[PDB]
């Protein structure tokens, strides 16, 4: 078992989140610096997010060790994932939700049914906190419980594109994000995010409380925004490149507006309908935790 | 016609078979609303996990699928020692 | 007709 | 060496999948009742034999 | 010329410690690295807390690499069998309203 | 080349290769690095071997396997085609290979 | 009277049986073969040539065709191996969750009641095996109730297609209609038709 | 009736107001099984990916119902 | 260079079709509805698939 520090698991160098960029391992924030925004005529106004359902889906008798992390990260930023609701192994997270369960969420991102030798794992209490919300990802598909896949993206915009003033106001112009860019940049970014150990970020977002939690929210804001950026590229209506004096600037339009588009394209990872409901549920939960 | 043969003979046969050495589990309690099988694994710290009862779907043994239609011949195409000159040891 | 405890398969899908 | 028929031991023999070999290794294994969740329980003298 | 060259003069000089102009293989030829959770290849990390460089990101050739592959238990492209069960009466089928 | 370590007669080559392998930034490896078992059947399904192969071919092969694996469709989904090519309310049972 | 032999080791045999259950697929079939043989040696049930499915001369009545054919769709020919097997399965241990051989009934004609009766008889002659396949039979019963009692079916399903008993023994219906896989038999879930809750 | 039938919607034809015209109707009103707001959201978002559909700001019988047009001019 | 594989029914449809393809430029070929008046409409996210 890994003891959780005074800060989150994210304080450990073992869980550093760093997208590749300009021949080095950039922290997500210094990539977010590269982003710039062309405001348009439309306005995003964030409605209050509905409270996530009390129900935690049954973790049906699965003998094996589910690889939960890989599933979440590929339903979120995968270059080929689809029918993420079909297997429905996200419900397995619920097995960790019980007090004193023998299940352990390993750093590998696997859910072992039993504590096992030479496999380090998160403190079961904190994991019970994290499961207590994110097990609800298991009912991202069920008709009674699906998230809005349209409204929540306005929040994404605010947490990504928003200035401190637009953020405090709760209403920002729809923006067209852009950055000077290399070939295949969005695919490289998303694959560099699929590798992230996001369960660290999620477990700390659920377990930490008080001032120690708040310092997390600032320290890891840019990480959240990077995931948000990959999602927003997944739903952007179009991702043009602009030539400009032998420098190319990638431009995605628009941040904060789900286009619902499901046809594939070389430029960015694509959501099947199932991944739309998944990411929308994930966002409902993750923002519901993020604002408190 | 067939009921005497079931209740007053075959019943006894289940009762004895129920005591046979290898019939070693509580298969049913008589309560459909509540009964669930007791469930077990051979598990180890070293990472093994072997359920005794797994669902695997139809096997080579021919034991898993259950045709309920078997009930028909039983009701309407079977003699019994008790039902059927009608003396029979 | 005759009793059969297996799935009574009678077609084959191509990939 | 001890003359026993170990055929199909440690294997599933599904009709549509063919035989599938599972690992035999299980050092220090115990019979233990599991939760319906599939997670294991502590041995209770009260219910387990 | 000889851009493709990886090794030169695999022989030992009997006087000097290594032959003049002998060239050792690049270390990248030997870093198997890992397979990323994404399925892209990586080199090994150059320091702890650092992720490895993706192999396709740079110009060196690596000659040892993880490849995912399927064991006998998988199989794909096999014809699979089913039980079709036609409707009991054509007049009992319904089309609308779905 | 990494296999030449402590086997090549050539001295400088062996020293340079042993150096490149003893470096933190690199690590040669051959054989079965990783394994993915089925959740229900428990048998191993997708295993990652460290082959001696150019990273281009490995990257492509991994792309194929990744598309096949992350699609999350089985051969049971094929009945959805048979349902489209057979009369409405026709039935299809089994075998749930998963 | 002393027997010069080792005591029968209950604990070690129950353990080795568990291990074999976890590792040896043939085991289920081994055990059935004993019971089945016993049934054969009890000489308790035999097939006859003469079927008795229909009253005379209803098989000949023209109106009965749609009924008669229905019954003939269900009536398997008798075979002692299969009959004895159905008997033995009631008491042999189950190491691989049994599944109902799926019926494709749509329940339009009144004659379709046959299938329901076939379940009832099966619930009577073999309560144990029925209890193992009951959810998969519930899936046919739902297509039955929705066609014969749509209002009551609406209310029943609206309560929940399944439930899960808790501590204190109270039931908690899902509130959600859904098909029941045998994958659920090992789960906390129960088919709701059999809750017997008014 | 959605529960009784298991269908996700019923496509119900509109009457013409005058009973003398027998003209083919410009649209038809589909009625969805969407008991809660969440189901309504999912159906609307799916509807926003399909040709010639529109809807009211609120629905009678408190049940979601969409108009489906035969041609652009009718819409 | 690459003689594509085809099932016998596919060779049959091929020879039924079954000849030239060269008349059409595919330089940046796209699929677009034309108005019946004959102008080529821009792609419409709410109409065209």
């Amino acid at each position: 078992m890994l003891q959780q520090p005074t800060g989150g698991y994210t304080t450990l160098e073992q869980f550093a989140f760093t997208i590749r960029n300009d021949g080095t391992n950039a922290t997500p924030t210094q990539f977010l610096q590269l982003l710039s925004y062309e405001a348009t005529e439309n306005e995003l106004v964030k409605k209050t997010i509905p409270t996530p359902e009390t129900h935690l889906p049954s973790a049906r008798n699965v003998p094996g060790n589910v690889y939960i992390e890989d599933a979440i990260t590929q339903a979120l930023f995968g270059i080929s994932a689809q029918n993420v609701n079909a297997h429905g192994y996200f419900s397995r997270l619920s097995a960790l939700a019980l007090p004193n369960t023998s299940a352990r969420l390993g750093l590998d991102g696997v859910i072992y049914n039993s504590e096992t030798i030479n496999i380090p794992f998160y403190d079961p209490a904190a994991v019970a906190n994290f499961a207590a919300t994110y097990a609800k990802l298991g009912n991202a598909s069920t008709p009674r419980y699906r998230a809005d896949m349209i409204d929540i993206y306005a929040h994404v915009g605010l947490e990504l594109a928003g200035t401190d003033a637009e953020r405090a106001a709760g209403v920002m112009p729809v923006k067209r994000a852009k950055f000077d860019s290399w070939e295949g940049s969005l695919i490289s970014l998303s694959r560099d995010v699929v590798n992230w150990k996001i369960l660290a970020f999620l477990i700390d977002l659920c377990s930490l409380e008080g001032e120690a939690l708040r310092a997390f929210k600032t320290r890891n804001r840019d990480v959240f925004r990077m995931m948000l950026f990959i999602m927003s590229t997944a739903v952007a209506a179009n991702v043009v490149n602009r030539k400009v004096t032998k420098r190319v600037d990638r431009v995605l339009e628009y941040i904060g507006v789900n286009s619902m588009r499901t046809a594939g394209r070389t430029a960015t990872i694509t959501y099947d309908l199932s991944r739309h409901e998944f990411a929308a549920k994930f966002l409902q939960l993750t923002f519901t935790r993020w604002n408190a | 016609n067939i009921a005497v043969a079931h209740t007053d003979h075959l019943s006894v046969v289940y009762a004895t078979m129920s005591n046979f050495m290898l019939n070693f589990t509580n298969n049913f309690s008589g309560n459909h609303a509540t009964f669930k099988p007791d469930q077990y694994v051979i598990t180890s710290p070293e990472g093994s996990y072997k359920p005794i009862i797994e669902r695997q779907g139809e096997t080579v043994d021919g034991l898993t699928i259950i045709d309920t239609s078997i009930v028909w011949p039983i009701l309407c195409q079977c003699t019994y020692p008790l039902v059927r000159s009608i003396m029979e040891e | 007709k005759v009793i059969f405890n297996g799935l009574d398969v009678n077609t084959e899908v191509q990939p | 060496i001890t003359d026993v028929d170990s055929t199909d031991y440690g294997k599933l023999t599904l009709r549509f999948l063919g035989t599938l070999t599972r690992s035999l290794k299980m050092q220090n294994a115990q019979i233990r009742r599991i939760r319906p969740d599939g997670t294991v329980l502590r041995y209770d003298d009260q219910i387990d034999i | 010329i000889s851009v493709a060259r990886s090794m030169r003069a695999i022989v030992n000089h009997n006087e000097v410690d290594r032959p003049r102009g002998a060239v050792a293989p690049s270390s990248y030829e030997m870093d198997t690295g890992t397979l990323s959770r994404n399925g892209d290849l990586l080199y090994s990390p150059v320091a702890n807390g650092q992720v490895g460089i993706p192999k396709l990101e740079v110009d060196h050739i690596s000659f040892s690499n993880v490849v995912s592959m399927m064991t006998a238990n998988i199989r794909t492209g096999d014809d699979m069998a089913v039980e079709r069960v036609n409707p009991d009466d054509v007049r009992a089928i319904n089309i609308r309203n779905a | 080349p990494a296999l030449l370590r402590d086997f090549t007669q050539v001295n400088w080559l062996n020293r340079d290769i042993t150096n490149m392998l003893q470096q933190a930034g690199t690590k040669y490896g051959l054989g079965l690095t990783e394994t993915r078992l089925d959740y229900v059947r428990l048998v191993k399904t997708i295993v990652g071997h460290a082959l001696n192969i150019d990273h281009f071919a490995a990257s492509v092969l991994n792309i194929n396997l990744r598309a096949l694996m992350e699609a999350n469709v089985t051969a049971d989904d094929r009945i959805k085609a048979l349902q489209a090519h057979s009369m409405i309310s026709t039935q299809f049972h089994g075998p749930n290979q998963g | 009277a002393l027997r010069p032999e080792l005591a029968f080791d209950h604990d070690h045999i129950i353990r080795c049986l568990m291990l074999a259950a976890a590792n040896y697929p043939r085991l289920e079939g081994i055990i059935v073969q004993i019971n089945t043989g016993y049934v054969a040696s009890a000489n308790v049930i035999r097939p006859v040539s003469e079927k008795r499915y229909f009253p005379e001369n209803l098989e000949q009545n023209q109106s009965a065709a749609r009924l008669v054919s229905a019954v003939k769709a269900r009536a398997s020919e008798a075979d002692i191996s299969s009959i004895h097997l159905a008997i033995a399965r009631e008491v042999s241990p189950m190491f691989n969750v049994h599944e109902l051989k799926k019926i494709a009934e749509s329940f339009e004609d009144p004659s379709s009641i046959v299938v329901v009766l076939e379940f009832i008889l099966f619930a009577l002659f073999f309560p144990t095996e029925f209890n193992r396949i009951k959810g998969d039979i519930q899936n046919v019963l739902l297509l039955f109730f929705s066609r014969w009692y749509p209002v009551e079916y609406g209310i029943f399903v609206q309560r929940g297609a399944t439930y899960t008993i808790n501590a204190a023994g109270e039931f908690e219906f899902s509130g959600r209609n859904e098909k029941w896989d045998q994958a659920l038999y090992l789960s906390e879930h129960f088919p709701a038709l059999f809750s017997d809750v008014p | 009736v959605f529960v009784a039938l298991g269908i996700d919607y019923i496509d119900i034809p509109i009457t013409n107001s005058n009973i003398f015209d027998d003209s083919s109707t410009p649209y038809n009103v589909r009625i969805w099984h969407a008991p809660t707001m969440t189901e309504v959201n999912h159906i609307l978002a799916l509807m926003r990916k399909s040709t010639l559909v529109s809807t009211h700001s609120s629905w009678h019988w408190n049940v979601l119902h969409t108009f489906h047009y035969r041609s652009e001019s009718d819409m």
